[PDB]
């Protein structure tokens, strides 16, 4: 933007400017032009020979000025046009300019003055352009600097030319207050030399922050903010509306500082009031200090939805199932603990030589194997079910599960096998078929069903060893497996 | 008078009442033309106004500068700072700037006013001005 120190055409005449010599060169002229009354300076001493004349403007208040851009706009009149015209008609005039700490006044010295350049006119007036009212204004600029004195004085010298001054415009360029990346610059002045970048700090606008660059701007010499560095973004709780930083709207949110909007409020929340950094939880329902604030509410799980208890062999085999509810999370870990009971009456906690086939904490599998067990005691087994959000509450979400096969003669043989078998008179009530399984000692066996308690395998080879085993079936457990050799 | 001469412009003059206003000048002289001034203490009414002309005869003589005249002048600050608003007319033989005024000697040169209000366009303000020929001056 710039900043007018002289405008001649603006001030009506009034000015009165130094001539010199004393009343001989230039003269106030006063004409119509536009319907407009205009001034203006001028002189046309083309007939007498070498020409002298001095036109000075007033001191000029330099302030915080450095280059100064000088705009001239005149006419000069074709030396051809001229009756006489004697060779000593020119047509150009000099532009000078003199640095001063204070104001002279009437005082006029000539030698103190520097030339800053010959002005030329890119349209010469001819005398053709006099009866068609033709008025061709030329216009040219220079600029100085670096200025360093408190003022200057304009002075413009004739040799001898037809030139009329109809306006002088003297101005520094000064670049424009600055709102941008969120940040105030305030109007600073252009330097004087070229190369001049001159670094300024940029203002954080109100409810805006630096939050890990500081906001920088570079004026340079004809005004222009050159290179951005860093910037101010709108803090948590603030968003980026037009260009400042504006609260959340009621229902929304924004947790960091960043050059996104603020998000609606995620799932199972409690509409949110202007400027919130993140929603609060609904009834019932939390968060874990790693969840996103668009993240919706979370709860514990259930239990576990399905647990069995299987004590093959010696071991025991612990298979469950993820919880029906998960409470909306995806962070399951299961946790095993055990219960003795002798069946004695008394109980207590399991033993330590209980091993596990895992740390039976912060499990992510659906099951574990369970050994080194006392027999015939009644293990209860607890498999409980926690997502992140489980050490926010007391409950618990958990599924318990506690842990005679036929035993087998041969009652007669041939080449074939006749077998028997027999249970407790007790436990021949949950029965519900017995297998057989006979294989011979890879991948190929024969199994039959009966209700009963004996069997006769048929159709078999001469001195040959097999394996029998006799499962009881419910709605179980196995024998072991029985090595019955035929005749020969 | 002398090298300027001061000529106001208002109907209370007595040398325009005699309707025969003119000065005889030579090249390089000037003519000041003083617009009529008055005092805040004036409802604006009473105030003069006019536009300036350089006209030829006919239109000098008829008070009519169309097709015959150029605008030259406007006294329309009735109130001006320094006293009355001036308007100022070298007499040079040749214009610094293009289409300036030139003036020779031994002719007759003319200026008429209409009112701005307006009064009737009749009998107006002029002022006839005769660059005397170079035998004359000095």
């Amino acid at each position: 933007k710039e900043v007018v120190l002289l405008d001649f055409a603006a001030a009506g005449g009034e000015l009165g400017w130094l001539t010199h010599p004393y009343g001989k060169g230039w003269d106030l002229m006063q004409n119509i032009m536009n319907d407009m009354p205009i001034y203006m300076y001028s002189v046309c001493n083309v007939m007498s020979g070498d020409q002298d004349n001095w036109l000075r403007t007033n001191w000029v208040y330099r302030g915080e000025a450095e280059r100064i851009f000088i705009e001239l706009k005149f006419t000069v009149r074709d030396c051809n046009s001229f009756p006489g015209g004697a060779s000593s008609c020119k047509e150009t005039f000099n532009l000078y300019y003199a640095e001063s700490d204070l104001d002279y006044g009437t005082n006029f010295q000539k030698r103190l003055f520097t030339k800053i350049d010959t002005i030329a006119p890119d349209e010469i007036t001819v005398s053709s352009d006099f009866e068609a009212r033709h008025v061709k204004l030329n216009v040219e600029e220079r600029s100085v600097g670096p200025l360093t004195r408190k003022g200057f004085y304009l002075a413009f010298q004739d040799i001898g030319a037809c030139v009329a001054l109809l306006s002088v415009r003297v101005y520094y360029k000064k670049c424009p207050e600055l709102l941008q990346g969120l940040a105030h610059f305030p109007e600073t002045i252009a330097g004087s030399d070229a190369p001049s970048l001159a670094t300024v700090a940029g203002t954080c606008v109100d409810h805006a922050v630096v939050p890990p660059e500081e906001p920088r701007m570079h004026c340079a010499v004809d005004g222009e903010w050159l290179v951005p560095i860093g910037q101010c973004l709108c803090q948590a709780g603030y968003e980026k509306v037009e260009d400042a930083c504006q609260a959340c709207s009621p229902g929304f949110f924004k947790f960091e500082a960043s050059e996104s909007p603020c998000l609606e409020c995620p799932e199972h929340t409690l509409p949110s009031p202007e400027g919130a950094t993140s929603c609060e939880c609904e009834e019932g329902f939390f968060r874990a200090p790693q969840d996103p604030a668009s993240m919706p509410c979370t709860r514990p799980p259930s239990a576990p939805h399905y647990l069995t208890a299987v004590g093959m062999g010696a071991k025991v085999e612990l298979r469950w199932t993820p919880p029906q509810d998960s409470g909306g999370r995806e962070d399951i870990v299961y946790s095993v603990t055990c219960e003795q009971c002798w069946p004695s009456g008394e109980c207590g906690p399991c033993e330590a030589s209980v091993r596990y086939s895992e740390p039976p904490h912060g499990l992510t599998r659906t099951s574990v194997t369970v050994s080194d067990l006392e027999p015939h005691m009644n293990y209860t087994f607890t498999v409980e079910a926690r997502n992140g959000v489980s050490g926010l509450v007391t409950s618990r979400s958990f599924r318990t599960a506690s842990v005679e096969p036929p035993k087998v003669r041969l009652e007669g043989r041939s080449t074939s096998l006749s077998v028997s078998w027999s249970i407790p008179p007790p436990q021949q009530s949950r029965v519900w078929k017995y297998e057989v399984t006979y294989r011979k000692k890879s991948n190929s066996y024969n199994v039959r069903r009966t209700e009963g308690f004996s069997v006769t395998l048929d159709d078999l080879a001469p001195d040959t060893t097999y394996l029998v085993q006799v499962q009881a079936l419910t709605q179980g457990a196995g024998s072991k497996v029985h090595e019955f050799q035929t005749l020969s | 008078v002398a090298d300027r001469y001061a000529v106001y412009w208002n109907s209370s003059n007595p040398r325009f009442q005699r309707g025969d206003y003119h000065i005889d000048v030579c090249i390089n002289d000037y003519l000041d033309v003083f617009c009529p001034h008055y005092e805040d203490s004036v409802p604006e009414d009473k105030t003069e106004r006019y536009v300036l002309y350089m006209v030829n005869f006919d239109g000098y003589s008829a008070c009519d500068h169309t097709s015959k005249g150029f605008k030259r002048w406007e006294c329309n600050r009735p109130h001006s700072p320094n006293g009355p608003l001036k308007f100022s007319e070298k007499f040079q033989l040749f214009t610094p700037f293009s289409l300036g005024f030139e003036f020779r000697p031994g002719r007759e040169y003319f200026y008429i006013s209409s009112a701005i209000p307006d009064n009737g366009r009749r009998s107006c303000l002029k002022l006839k001005v005769f660059v005397r020929p170079t035998n004359s001056c000095m």
